[PDB]
């Protein structure tokens, strides 16, 4: 029993996007199917349904007139049609099944199997690889102590990149911070590491940057001051 | 809407009440969710049990009121829940999350200061970055200084989640100035109070200098 | 791979399935064929998966409209029983489990909406349902209020729809009519004009759902409402002194409520049909049989006419049958979707005041 979910990506303001919800082990036009997204770092929020036995479709009130819920029994799959989407779309988008016993019942049983969840972007921007500005340790560190160092990952899109540092041989310490979305329509985000302040002339520290949207891979080495 | 927090211990009982529902008296679900992952149903109409769920999970309901109770806390049981409310019945809303976060002893940050790069100001900006390193608990504050002019408004910080290892989190916040913004000021200083530190710490750094 | 020489049952968790078992047990101790009882979760969802593989069960039970799609697939084989079996029970319930001119299942229980009311509050309630009205004029003063019922659905608005002449699919001699719908008739026109000027002059809420008209009727804040047997065992809790009677009329036509038949079908794949066809018909399809089930969890109204007679000895359960008699099978065809939309539709958009009664329901078509 399995929701598998595609058609998600990359929109612009005023464009449009299919997403299909294609179910099996079960018969979607006896269920209700729904579709639940969550914006980055928020919580769920319903979008749509669909009852075919019922004959019934459903819509909240912040997309009601731009999206369409529909299913094709044959190929036992779901469907959102977004029209005239808005940045305040972006978010994961889940479809979902809510269970029926019988044609009387209110809602009862909820949402008991879930997809995989897709990433919608509705954004002006282009894609656009990161630039890799280095966050480099001070040259006061704790004499035989800690001393913190990072990579600056700025003006990408979109979401996601993945940081590493030595190619995944340095992984204690390591923390990868979640992006914001600035004000330019591009993310940015940073990296960072503690290490021993004896091994900061020594061991070389570089973070891999990946960034797969745009095919873009920067490997950075981060190394002290100048002075 | 970002989900409220609840700090617990292995072994704690929690009670999360539903805030959406008192819109009506209709059936609530809850699901818990991890990062990364699609939520999961562990209760249905109020109090019934999913099947599978641990039973350490309960639902119920007083009146307008439905609760869930996670009787004594596992590891397992640390992310974030959500009751599913259907007010009128073609309707459905979900509730604010509560991420239950795993307690643990007063850490206090240790504070790092990064001037911008070389590369990026001939770019045309400069971000300065001050880093608050596995701190707990999660609240702090953090207060830009340029030439001793409190700032308001020029920064962003973002938090990681708690460290699989030792519980703590860390944040970042990053103060984005034009380069020629930049070169008009000489002190750069980020003011940390937590509650780890009996009075604030101060990282500062000249522009220009070694 | 079903196991010959024993007999698997699938019937729902909400059913007496421990009194089922108990008949299960005569039937062993009788025959020497061992019989178990299963009350999987989802099993008319889990039924068309196994059985589709020449698995599942011997016997499932569900509801008759479900068979439809299994007979469509053809999972469910076909039963045999002689004149004087199915003279035994009701002849409309055998029209719930036919399927292309074939019986493909035999009907078990009854189930259909009823007037449900506050004894206290109404100790005669209404024949009609013009006379309600001048009823919520009274309860309105006493900060009461007449009649609350899920306006939400089509499955509780179609009896007073139907009442004049409404009807989903045009039933001749076991065969649906996907052509004839009589969704927009004078009938129907008639029926949901009432249902409009009932909101329209305050009597009831347009957005009165299934779960607000249950808290008020349990509450004492309204004097009737609409609902099946299902809803029995919330009211017991609520302590309301109530009563169940057969619905008010329209037009001095009686309201006509959808028809639900509990059914129990053979799988097409079990090697075992004639045990399945001893077990059903003479030991389940008896008054003690069906006894043993309804004492475990009662089955509101039965197709079994001796034991109906029995149970119709509550008076709810008369009410039960009566207005299922009243009312029509419901359809077990695909094309109940479009009616289900058409029906919805015209309700909801009439109700707001958006659209008239004839816009409504011609709209709902197109």
């Amino acid at each position: 029993v399995q929701l598998v979910e595609s058609g998600g990506g990359l929109v612009q303001p005023g464009g449009s996007l299919r997403l299909s919800c294609a179910a099996s082990g079960f018969n979607v036009y006896y269920s209700s199917i729904h579709w639940v997204r969550q914006a980055p770092g928020k919580g769920l929020e319903w979008v749509a349904s669909i009852y075919s036995y019922y004959g019934s479709t459903s819509y909240a009130d912040s997309v009601k007139g731009r999206f369409t819920i529909s299913a094709d029994t044959s190929k036992n799959t779901a469907y959102l049609q977004m029209n005239s989407l808005r940045a305040e779309d972006t978010a994961v988008y889940y479809c979902a099944r809510e269970y029926h016993s019988y044609v009387y019942e209110p809602p009862l049983y909820g949402m008991d199997y879930w997809g995989q969840g897709t990433l919608v972007t509705v954004s002006s921007a282009s894609t656009k690889g990161p630039s890799v500005f280095p966050l480099a340790p001070s040259s006061k560190s704790t004499s035989g102590g800690t001393a913190a160092l990072g990579c600056l990952v700025k003006d990408y899109f979109p979401e996601p990149v993945t940081v590493s540092w030595n190619s995944g041989a340095l992984t204690s310490g390591v923390h990868t911070f979640p992006a914001v979305l600035q004000s330019s329509g591009l993310y940015s985000l940073s990296s960072v590491v503690t290490v021993p302040s004896s091994s900061l002339g020594t061991q070389t520290y570089i973070c891999n940057v990946n960034h797969k949207p745009s095919n873009t891979k920067v490997d950075k080495k981060v190394e002290p001051k100048s002075c | 809407q970002s989900p409220s927090s609840l700090s617990a211990s292995v072994g704690d009982r929690v009670t999360i009440t539903c805030r959406a529902s008192q819109s009506v008296s209709s059936a609530v679900a809850w699901y818990q969710q991890k990062p990364g992952s699609a939520p999961s149903l562990l209760i249905y109409s109020a109090s019934s049990l999913y099947s599978g769920v641990p039973s350490r999970f309960s639902g119920s309901r007083s009146g307008t009121d439905f609760t869930l109770t996670i009787s004594s806390l596992q590891p397992e049981d640390f992310a974030t829940y959500y009751c599913q409310q259907s007010p009128q019945g073609y309707l459905v809303t979900f509730g604010q999350g509560t991420k239950v976060e795993i307690k643990r002893t007063v850490a206090a940050p240790s504070v790092f200061i990064f001037p911008p790069s070389d590369s990026q100001l001939k770019s045309g900006t400069a971000s300065v970055v001050c880093l608050l390193n596995n701190f707990y608990p999660r609240e702090a504050k953090v207060q830009w200084s340029v030439d001793n002019a409190l700032q308001s408004g020029n920064s962003q910080e973002s938090v990681t989640e708690q460290d699989s290892k030792d519980s703590t989190y860390s944040l970042s916040s990053t103060l984005t100035l034009s380069s020629a913004d930049y070169e008009k000021h000489k002190v750069y200083a980020c003011e940390v109070t937590h509650q780890g530190l009996s009075s604030p710490v101060t990282k500062s750094f000249n522009r220009g200098e070694c | 791979k079903i196991e010959e020489g024993k007999l698997v049952i699938w019937i729902n968790g909400d059913k007496g399935y421990n009194g089922l078992a108990e008949v299960g047990k005569k039937f062993e101790k009788d025959t020497g064929i061992k019989v178990t009882v299963e009350h999987p979760d989802k099993l008319e969802e889990k039924f068309p998966q196994v059985a589709a593989t020449g698995d599942g069960p011997d016997i499932i039970f569900w509801a008759h409209d479900r068979f439809g799609g299994y007979a469509q697939s053809g999972l469910l084989a076909e039963i045999t029983p002689d004149k004087a079996f199915q003279d035994k029970l009701y002849p409309f319930t055998w029209d719930a489990v036919r399927y292309n001119g074939k019986l493909i299942a035999y009907p078990i229980a009854v189930e259909a909406l009823s007037l449900i009311y506050n004894k206290d509050l109404l100790p005669n309630p209404p024949k009609t349902w013009e006379e309600i009205p001048a009823l919520d004029k009274e309860l309105k003063a006493k900060g009461k209020s007449a009649l609350m019922f899920n306006l939400q659905e089509p499955y509780f608005t179609w009896p007073l729809i139907a009442a004049d002449g409404g009807y989903a699919f045009k039933y001749e001699n076991g065969k649906y009519d996907i052509k004839d719908v009589g969704v927009d008739n004078a009938g129907a026109k008639a029926g949901l004009t009432f249902l409009v000027d009932l909101i329209k002059n305050k009597h009831m809420n347009a957005d009165t759902d299934y779960s607000i008209a249950e808290a008020a009727f349990n509450k004492g804040e309204t004097a009737m409402t609409i609902n099946g047997p299902w809803a029995w065992s919330n009211i017991d809790t609520s302590k309301v002194n109530y009563g169940v009677t057969v619905l008010p009329t329209f037009k001095g036509q009686p309201s006509k409520p959808f028809v639900g038949v509990l059914s129990a079908g053979i799988n097409a794949a079990s090697p075992n049909k004639e045990l399945a066809k001893e077990f059903l018909e003479n030991y389940l399809l008896t008054d003690e049989g069906l006894e043993a089930v309804n004492k475990d969890k009662p089955l509101g109204a039965v197709a079994l006419k001796s034991y109906e007679e029995e149970l119709a000895k509550d008076p709810r359960i008369a009410a039960t049958m009566e207005n299922a008699q009243k009312g029509e099978i419901m359809p077990n065809i695909p094309q109940m979707s479009a009616f289900w939309y058409a029906v919805r539709t015209a309700v909801i958009n009439a109700a707001s005041g958006r659209q008239t009664v004839d816009e409504a329901l011609k709209d709902a078509q197109t």
